[PDB]
């Protein structure tokens, strides 16, 4: 259950 | 099924100096309503779809224009915010919620959810901006407007069926947006000055030559009427974003008259909710006509809309809340035009 | 009964110094919070909107200070954030609504009790553009966290994971509102100034007409700042649409040589206090003459850092003196005199 | 260091480095020592353009302002990048000393 | 895209965008029409041109399929503008005089 | 391509697409061909001292020396720019032969 | 051979830490200073790499 992707 | 006049009617009940762009919104509404109810239209041509655009700049109606006509309409409405959105799978937000907020409204009709509206506050925000070696990526952009524009132009939308548990049975319900009306404003801060040098040649020298001052700088009221599709683009719009919204709105700055209406007519104004503050402190606040007026012309000099009506309000009383709780056998306040200007300080009757 | 707004000034007094204008700004707000926190209800056809707050002042001046000391006094929830750690969401820094998550847990996770909290955003100066044009590029730490404050200054409804996002996948996120929600916008905005002289200080050309002030008669920034308009914010780096959310705008005075005086032994935690602590759990009893507080005030008012400047100047006159004393014995009594500031002189001891 | 919200590393990560010699007792921590070396690297351009952002030397004195003077600040346990949705340790440098140092070229000719 | 930086990227987008019309299909896609305006403008930025004519001569593109929050490099969909036919469009004021 | 740390664009990206037409097959890239067009727009022709930068020219030139050469190039997978994300797979230029074309204007007025 | 010294003694029984002295090579075009690290390395056991400063 990872994290979305952050820019 | 709603007529213009009726639209215009509520909405000049709750909003005040946009008559113009009241018209524009109830005829464009009305005219989306109609096209849906007779798909066919008889005919081989179909009729452009009708998007607003609203353009106005601080404290002007925009966010209010779009609360109101959700009151008066029965359809379902959704308020986002472009600042929220970002492109997919970032941790910001989707474009697609934006169709599942809209389902909860109208509690997963998808029949009446492809006849909804959707407004969408803020859209000047995601504007095309140049490559900074800094950031990571530019999410938060033309990515966003290219999802928007995929769901303006009209496409199948997959929305989970109430979210029952974590595996909802992948039923994934589509939702057409071809059919939805939707509502993209934003002060578009900088544009006057985008359109000033598109529309103005400047000054001569010679005698007969036109001098212009400062006063005729023809700024942001008056000046986004002339707008066009390629100073949008320059602002950092995609060219055909705008075509799917070919009405455009426009508001114009707040004059005096209609902010001092704004300080009374309102059932909450601005006048009312001191009144309230004092009344419920065991005093009673009056307001004089002529203090009404030097209101609206400090609020119009600030450029901040009737916002800047509560900044001019609480200077003129600063000193008289932070001492009215202390003073006693106060029953009545009276604010004159002096007061506003600060040379003199308000009557109060100690009756 | 409740606190009237005299009676906060007088809180704010014991620790703050001079800042008349704020401390009255603060007072009416928090009591105009607490008037619309108690007639929740509100048993007329009238909503009563709250008015958000922009401190503008020079270092040293008290902002910060008097953040914390409301803190002490309020017993609605308050909070502390800085505009620096936010960003713009979709970006790696933080998210603006973590400010609402700090305020829950100052609430206990009391929803209805947060709404009707204040929060002191801190640095708001630092959040801003550099020119009035509108950017050319991402400023996610700038621009960006402005358009994200637009919401929630306004009033508008954000999520919140009560213990953990990780705990269930959903969690059920908390829906918090902020419409009622007070904001002081507190930054030390540096460089207004001079935009306020361009706007004010007219005819400074080069002629006979023109006029020249010399760095004399010229108005200081505390002066200067208090003819303060939103259109020389815009300027500065402001969006107006940021502006307009923060009505009352109240400006803090540069710190005069009489205002550090007081600030020397009036509050509560005067500087010369602590440094008598530190001495006195030394065993060694601290005093300081009227004459040295001038001195220190008139040095510290050329460094152009406000109050803290003091610090710097005492510090270096007891450098020498903290570093041998301990190593002395039955040493009872330090005396500063006028000379030790200067430098000339070196501070009188007492022995027994 | 850079400003938040940048590829290169946060100012909370100095927290970071602390807590792994106190064996991340936050209590222990915030009584601690820090020293900032190569401070003069990051100072503002005077001439330079008006329109730009300096990241790493004026973003980084912005950031650390709170620091010195002390608040509740946001620290991952690892510290490698910070995410919004993400644990964090609080922790509260208004004890914690900063020794900051650095070689200032071109100060003696400014003097 | 007359900004001149990391114009790979802009160019490439502009096939994304008809892979989205052409509903990401390689074949229907390599067939579309793309249509460039104010192609005058950029005529003095010679980089621009450069990426431009790379694109019209003909290349191999990599597209994101479908979107997705994260996919490998091998999946992304090899289009090829040879087969594209492209339109350049534009008001040359200027042009007229010269003649 | 831009001297690294400019926005314009970075000489790895070279290599990128010679893995693309090796279906991302290192061992197969080391053993390519690249052709470098419009080598003399880099040359500085109207330099006027650089004192500020020298990104289009020289800036470029000195970045291509150790590909030409033979180094271990960071690539990133697909699409992408240089960043401290990890996500990159090393390609050897020792092997790969350059070809840099261009269409020098004035070198005869030289010779 | 003073890199290789120093790995010796790790523990360094001595009140005594000692400090490397890196190294600048400068040279003109083609005279061996890429080829002598190249060299070094096939010769060196401890870990060697090279690095390009304009990236
Ligand atoms: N025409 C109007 N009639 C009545 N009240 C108004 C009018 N225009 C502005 N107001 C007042 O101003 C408040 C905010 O107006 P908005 O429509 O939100 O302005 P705005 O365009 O949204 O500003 P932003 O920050 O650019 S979204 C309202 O709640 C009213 O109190
Ligand atoms: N009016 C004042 N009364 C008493 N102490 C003061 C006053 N102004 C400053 N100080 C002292 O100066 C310290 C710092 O004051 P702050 O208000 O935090 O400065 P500031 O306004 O925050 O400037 P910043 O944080 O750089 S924007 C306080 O902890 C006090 O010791
Ligand atoms: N002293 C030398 N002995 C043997 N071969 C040499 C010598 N100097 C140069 N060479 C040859 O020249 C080639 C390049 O030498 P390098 O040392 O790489 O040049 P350089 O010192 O790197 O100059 P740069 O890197 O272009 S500034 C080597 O591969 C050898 O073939
Ligand atoms: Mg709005
Ligand atoms: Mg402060
Ligand atoms: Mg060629
Ligand atoms: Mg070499």
């Amino acid at each position: 259950e990872n994290y979305a992707l952050a820019a | 099924l709603p007529t213009p006049h009726e639209i215009r009617n509520h909405l000049d009940d709750y909003v005040i100096g946009q008559e113009q762009a009241k018209k524009v919104l109830a005829v464009a509404v009305y005219n989306h309503y109609k096209r849906l109810r007779n798909g066919d239209t008889s005919n081989g041509v179909e009729l452009g779809k009708s998007n607003i655009l609203l353009i106005g700049p601080t404290g002007s109606g925009k966010t209010l224009l779009a609360e109101t006509l959700a009151r008066l309409l029965d359809v379902p409405f959704t308020m986002a915010d472009a600042t929220t959105l970002t492109e997919a799978g970032y941790v910001g937000e989707d474009v697609e919620n934006i169709i599942q907020k809209l389902l909860q409204k109208s509690d997963y009709d998808v029949q009446k959810a492809q006849r909804g509206i959707v407004y969408i506050d803020e859209i000047d925000k995601i504007s095309r901006k140049s490559d900074n070696p800094s950031i990571t990526r530019d999410v938060s952009g033309e990515g966003v407007q290219q999802a928007l524009l995929k769901l303006i132009e009209g496409t199948v939308a997959a929305v989970p069926p109430q979210g029952g548990r974590k595996h909802p049975q992948q039923e994934f319900l589509q939702v057409d947006t071809s059919k939805i009306l939707f509502i993209c404003g934003g002060a578009f801060a900088g544009l006057d000055k985008v359109i000033s040098h598109r529309v103005e040649t400047g000054s001569g020298i010679g005698f007969g030559a036109t001098v212009k001052a400062k006063s005729d700088k023809a700024s942001e009221g008056e000046l986004l009427a002339q707008v066009e599709p390629e100073d949008l683009i320059k602002f950092g719009l995609i060219p055909e974003f705008i075509g799917r919204l070919p009405v455009v709105a426009t508001l114009n700055e707040l004059s005096e008259e209609a902010l001092i209406q704004i300080l009374k007519e309102p059932k909450n104004a601005l006048t009312k909710q001191y009144q309230a503050l004092f009344n419920l402190e065991g005093v009673d606040l009056e307001f004089r006509d002529e203090a009404l007026d030097a209101i609206a012309k400090k609020a119009m000099a600030r450029k901040t809309g009737a916002r800047g009506l509560r900044s001019i309000v609480e200077a003129a009383l600063l000193d008289t809340m932070y001492d009215l709780p202390s003073m006693e056998d106060v029953e009545k306040v009276v604010i004159d035009e002096s007061v506003i200007d600060g040379q003199s300080e308000p009557l109060l009757i100690y009756g």
